[PDB]
RNA sequence: GAGUCUUGGAGGUAGAGCACUGAUUGGACUAGGGGCCGGUUACCGAAUUCAGUCAAACUCCGAAUGCCAAUGAC
RNA sequence: ACUGGGGCGGUCGCCUCCUAAAAGGUAACGGAGGCGCCCAAAGGUUCCCUCAGAAUGGUUGGAAAUCAUUCGCAGAGUGUAAAGGCACAAGGGAGCUUGACUGCGAGACCUACAAGUCGAGCAGGGACGAAAGUCGGGCUUAGUGAUCCGGUGGUUCCGCAUG
RNA sequence: UGGUGGCGAUAGCGAAGAGGUCACACCCGUUCCCAUACCGAACACGGAAGUUAAGCUCUUCAGCGCCGAUGGUAGUCGGGGGUUUCCCCCUGUGAGAGUAGGACGCCGCCAA
RNA sequence: UCGGAUCGCAGUCUGCAACUCGACUGCGUGAAGCUGGAAUCGCUAGUAAUCGCGGAUCAGCAUGCCGCGGUGAAUACGUUCC
RNA sequence: CGGGAAGUAGCUCAGCUUGGUAGAGCACAUGGUUUGGGACCAUGGGGUCGCAGGUUCGAAUCCUGUCUUCCCGACCA
RNA sequence: CCUCCU
């Protein structure tokens, strides 16, 4: 037999390690990413209150992208969370990479979010 | 290769029926094949590893990693961090390509071969077989070998039990002792 | 497969003198065996 | 294991002291360290 | 002669002997037993004397449990030395026995025999004791 | 400043306990060793297990007090 | 010099534990141990990770080398004594580095003095990181010695009429 | 359902079931970014043939672990007494163990 | 491709009978041994060395013993020492 | 009583200070030599380091305890 | 160097 470890369980340990040194305030909230097999999701969160402020996923109908999985989708999602952030009056954030390697789709979201407005 | 195609088309449907699983996801497969050469004479002879690597390199087809000593041991004159072995992990095509050659070609060339044992399952459906001569593998030339030396070949599987693992390996050409 | 560090590994074709033929992957371009699963007696039965 | 002085390679000021093992580090050790005179990071080297 | 096979520290504080016994206040293995009414150190020499006295009277019939074990070391200085210049050397072994502690238990003999065997042992010990039964 | 009441807190003693370390008793149980023929025994036995003792330099626990404060009141 | 008279023996500074009576402190020629260093990574940072041991299988190969699976709050590790800590690791691995920085420092702890300890934060110029940020040696607590005198390097200082 | 938090395991282990269009997974590839002291296992990039088997989600359970009174007892501040290695009395205080009992999750925010 | 011990298997012959305990044969096996430390022996010529052959005893059993021929050396200064 | 020093093959001694290798002499054994001994020559074998515990991957070696045998000291009264 | 007793 070979009992395999859950990729997500491994990720959550990595994410806990990020979140030891990193957290959102109302003044400077936490742009968290979650990256599924099919989709990618961004929430902007403050942890003192424990409340999402803005969000954007590939499940949003505003996106007219073909592949929800790929990096191009992540760029669209990164713009959209940054746009919705600017409506709520959010400039400065901390990027919570969510346990994922700062690379690929997750980096694509982060880079798009910067260009669109958000300061990190 | 033929064994991977044989597995998906023939073996996996048979095992589904045999054991009467709910899902096809329950059907046991071969996860990996770890080939280990313990080289304790690396303590004495420095070149023992360099040779043992080169053999394992051609047998497997990947560069092996050189395993090192977890502890110092006085009985063996082993110090911690000494190279005393070499493993290589085989998955996917390189696994099936190897396992095909093992069964089809190499195990026939074993001197006085009378099957591999039915005893050698770990109790959780992983099989290990001890090779004595590296000359059995067709990549190894007879003339180039100086030091004779064998290896362990672990076949890891997603079989929970031995009888499920046994079946899978029997459904592959593996010559179990009659 | 990180490039450079491994040996060259490619199509092979093994051939029993006894007659069996099939193509594994290996280092050698033409493998020629004098025994295989179909010739050897444990497998066949004597 | 011995006391060493690292002199700034630019101005020559003996800015730092440190220790090293002579057995482990027999050659003159070099480090990039802040020179207060030059007001920047310069290469400093163990004094001969 | 009972003593521990090894000890962590060869020289220990004497400590104090307030309070009733923490445990071992009921006959638990045997049928009968002898219970301490007073606190004392019991030396391993006294345990052997008591053991023999009761065992001989039982004729090595039945079964004796020794519920105390002399684990605590005690030191003594050589004869005639002055005070100080470090603690004395290890001398013997004691069990600390508080009121209520069942010291020995007996099985496999009559109550009449048990009583007499334990009476004989009591006279070897430096404490007052009472004969006790299990419940 | 002090006393007392009230409130909060740090801390591992007394006691107690066996969760760790060490010591230790009996039963069941045997790996192994020793007498005795690869074979058997009242000879000892590691682990495991059930029950039971103990500890300044053991603690799964844990006071009374003392201590540091805050808050008014007397 | 200490000294349950002195001599003789032993000790003399520093660190850890117990004695020590649940803050802190607390003696004895009371009970136990360490230190007078080591490491150019065994330091900094970024990223990734999980240990002892056992069972079972397996060439040489054993009680025990390397391989595989399973169980596994840690029964390991943490340069080194011990204690307190440490598995979002303070333990293990890899990449890049030299913050094992210069000027300091609100405020604290400790304290007869002399010393000793902690420190956010500011500036300069950096390391690592996408960023957030972390970094003024090491999981923490030993690894050290006043003054005088002398040596060496630097120096918008003084220079016995003036240079 | 999925994401993301807070709360001492009353949240955990273990056991027995149930579920999947979407969502979450496993899953299928290695051309490309990136990757393995060897290995596309993992990480990474891409895919959707298959599957709820596992993770995940939801039921049930008190075997283990966890939480846990009341009463009593030990100890003890203060005040007395004695037969003073220790013990007793009185106004307070009051464990640990043991037990009755609780408990197989409670509370947010976002998206669908 | 030296050497042919040891052992397995299958035989042959003698003999009432080859287990203890015969010789020989076939097939398989293929040990030690790379010219031997201190020391020590024989031989002066058809000798030594080497190669076969025969015989007595004897059912069978000789690397021993007693004979037989084939090929066929080296060296002896000398008498000090053993 | 206090302080030292030893403890290694049958006997006498090195090795310990610097952790990884058990040595040496005599004796012992076998052969040779001799009529036979002795001497001589050649060729071997022999402990697991007093005992126990500890540190270490590993102890004759470093640490502790214990046992045995020695040595020194025990003064002012 | 030695060579048991009768
Ligand atoms: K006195
Ligand atoms: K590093
Ligand atoms: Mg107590
Ligand atoms: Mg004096
Ligand atoms: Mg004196
Ligand atoms: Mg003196
Ligand atoms: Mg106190
Ligand atoms: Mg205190
Ligand atoms: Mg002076
Ligand atoms: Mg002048
Ligand atoms: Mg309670
Ligand atoms: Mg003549
Ligand atoms: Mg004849
Ligand atoms: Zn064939
Ligand atoms: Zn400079």
């Amino acid at each position: 037999m070979i009992t395999k470890t859950s990729k997500n369980a491994a990720r959550l340990k990595r994410h806990a390690r990020v979140r030891a040194k990193l957290s959102g305030t109302a003044e400077r909230p936490r742009l968290n990413v979650f990256r599924s097999n099919k989709h990618i999701y961004a929430q902007i969160i403050d942890d003192v209150n424990g409340v999402t402020l803005a969000s954007a996923s590939t499940l949003d109908k505003d996106l007219n992208v073909e592949s929800t999985g790929d990096t191009s989708a992540a760029t669209k999602v990164g713009e959209l969370v940054a746009k919705r952030a600017a409506e709520k009056g959010i400039s400065d954030v901390v990027f919570d990479r969510g346990g994922y390697l700062y690379h690929g789709r997750v980096k694509a979201l982060a880079d798009a979010a910067r260009e669109a407005g958000l300061k990190f | 290769n033929r064994l991977k195609e044989k597995y998906n088309k023939e073996i996996a449907p048979a095992l589904m029926t045999k054991f009467n699983y709910d899902s096809v996801m329950q059907v046991p497969k071969i996860e990996k094949i770890v080939i280990n050469m313990g080289v304790g004479d690396a303590v004495q002879n420095a070149k023992a590893i360099d040779s043992a690597v080169e053999e394992l390199t051609f047998i497997a087809g990947q560069k092996p990693v050189v395993t090192r000593a977890k502890k110092s041991i006085a009985g063996f004159r082993l110090r911690e961090g000494m190279p005393i072995g070499a493993k290589v992990t085989l998955r996917g095509e390189r696994m099936y390509d190897f396992l095909d050659k093992l069964i089809s070609v190499s195990l026939p060339r074993v001197r006085d071969f009378r099957g591999v044992s039915k005893k050698s399952f770990d109790g959780r459906g992983n099989y290990t077989l001890g090779i004595k001569e590296q000359l059995i593998f067709p990549e190894i030339d007879y003339d180039k070998v100086t030091k004779v030396r064998g290896m362990d070949i672990v076949i890891v599987t997603t079989a929970n039990t031995d009888e499920e693992a046994r079946e899978l390996l029997t459904q592959v050409g593996m010559p179990f002792q009659k | 497969m990180k490039a450079g560090i491994h040996p060259n590994f490619k199509k092979a074709t093994v051939k029993c003198a006894c007659g069996n033929e099939f193509e594994t992957g290996s280092v050698k371009e033409e493998v020629r065996v004098e025994i295989c699963s179909e010739c050897h007696p444990f497998y066949t039965g004597r | 294991r011995v006391n060493i002085t690292l002199a700034c390679t630019e101005c020559g000021e003996r800015n730092y002291i440190s220790k090293k093992n002579k057995r482990n580090n027999p050659d003159r050790v070099e480090f990039k360290k802040y020179c207060p005179r030059d007001k920047k990071s310069t290469l400093h080297r163990e004094t001969k | 002669m009972l003593l521990p096979k090894r000890v962590k520290y060869r020289r220990e504080h004497r400590g104090k002997m307030r309070g009733r016994a923490k445990g071992g206040t009921e006959v638990h293995f045997g049928e009968f037993g002898i219970q301490a009414l007073e606190a004392s150190w019991i030396t391993n020499r006294q345990i052997e004397a008591a053991r023999i006295a009761m065992t001989r009277y039982m004729k090595r019939g039945g079964k004796v449990w020794i519920k105390i074990f002399p684990s605590k070391p005690y030191t003594a200085k050589p004869l005639e030395v002055r005070m100080g210049s470090g603690k004395g050397a290890p001398e013997g072994w004691v069990a600390v026995v508080k009121p209520g502690k069942v010291l020995f238990e007996i099985s496999g003999v009559s109550e009449e025999v048990a009583r007499e065997a334990l009476r004989l042992a009591s006279h070897k010990l430096p404490i007052k004791t009472k004969f006790v039964k299990r419940e």
